[PDB]
């Protein structure tokens, strides 16, 4: 998962 | 007046783009093209809304997500009473909040504190090397154009973005009308702790202004502090 | 022991740094504070230590003030248990604090949180348009440049962070903080949280902090400074 | 008074  | 205090702690809506298709991220991991977004949207119950990706700091949910000409736009709703009460209290001690909003907007301490502290939106999705996990309110997002716009009325917030079309809004209105216990598990100390982190994000203001200009909330009047 | 570590974290914390630098031309006339004036005022006229000038947020006192070759330098002491307890709790929830300090310094959550949140010093004195000096405030950034705040558990150690100071300089300070009522803090976490959003909108905060760091040479030393 |  990528968190911005 | 416990009357004013109840009005301050009422729900607060937030909207803004989670990603802008015409913006090349400074990091590959942040790429999120229209095709992927639209595919993922078709596939994937409401996504939780939290503070800076902390699952113990959930303050509400996402009421609507919509892919439009310029990017992925979303509208969320801060409903946590515990979180709102903390914000209410802090807003009372912010000089920025005391100066109030611009032109003809009525002051709204809670909304203003949220506008200043969490001026950005940050999506949490599956890596590209249920696709959408959650949306986070933060000091600044890593993707540009992710300015967060707070307001008491969902229509009003959506109306802050000049890029959106009437059709665009109908698609959103349909969603937040369909969707229409306190999930927050943190406290003031937690938010205070998170605040010092925000103070060391480089070029925070410049990025915020850039986002403001890109999404045109500059050419509108809102509670945005950047 | 948690209660043991927690007591160590809530122990007093010293802070030092310049309140003003003589070789810096303020961007506002109201901020002018030359050596002659400072030294005169010092000869005439313990000052409270507070958060961003809020008199309901007093966290300690100034233990020493000294005019030196480069400016007015001061050393204060954060003693408020209520304030320290709040900081302790918040520090536990800061990713910045979790990453810890540099090179060989031992982690110190409370000290680190203070270093990050209140990286600057701001003097409160009579206008220049007896008691000339009112108080010193810990803030996100001071309006006068070179006012970087340096936190540490030992007063000697903190004073040793500034390469400009001389042994004589330190003796003058040591004399003061060695010669020198109840928790004076009257605010709370919500207050500090409210103050935090204000800090987020001070323009060029980091650039100014780095500039201060370089000017005072705390860059060429190792400390808990986060800027 | 002036506050810095
Ligand atoms: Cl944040
Ligand atoms: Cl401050």
């Amino acid at each position: 998962v990528d968190n911005a | 007046m416990d009357e004013q205090q109840s009005q301050a702690v009422a729900p607060v809506y937030v909207g803004g783009f989670l990603a802008r298709y015409d913006q090349s991220p400074d990091e590959a991991e942040l790429l999120l093209p229209r095709d992927v977004v639209e595919h993922w949207l078709h596939a994937q119950v409401a996504l939780p809304l939290n503070i800076n990706h902390d699952d113990t700091a959930v303050v509400g949910h996402v009421a609507a997500m919509q892919s439009v000409r310029d990017g992925l736009f979303c509208l969320g709703c801060v409903t946590s009473p515990r979180f709102l009460e903390i914000v209410r209290r802090a807003s009372e001690k912010s000089e920025l909040v005391s100066r109030g909003p611009v032109s003809p907007l009525q002051p709204d301490k809670v909304v203003e504190f949220l506008s200043g502290s969490y001026a950005g939106l940050s999506l949490s999705s599956r890596r590209c090397d249920t696709p959408f996990k959650h949306v986070a309110l933060c000091s600044v997002g890593r993707r540009r154009g992710t300015l967060a716009v707070y307001g008491r009325d969902p229509e009003w917030v959506t109306q802050r973005f000049p890029d959106l079309t009437a059709a665009d809004r109908d698609g959103l209105r349909a969603q937040w009308q369909r969707c229409g216990g306190d999930p927050f598990r943190s406290d003031s100390y937690g938010l205070l702790g998170n605040s010092v982190d925000a103070l060391y994000i480089r070029e925070r203001l410049p990025k915020l202004r850039y986002d403001k200009q890109l999404v045109g909330v500059t050419e509108r009047e809102s509670y945005v502090k950047a």
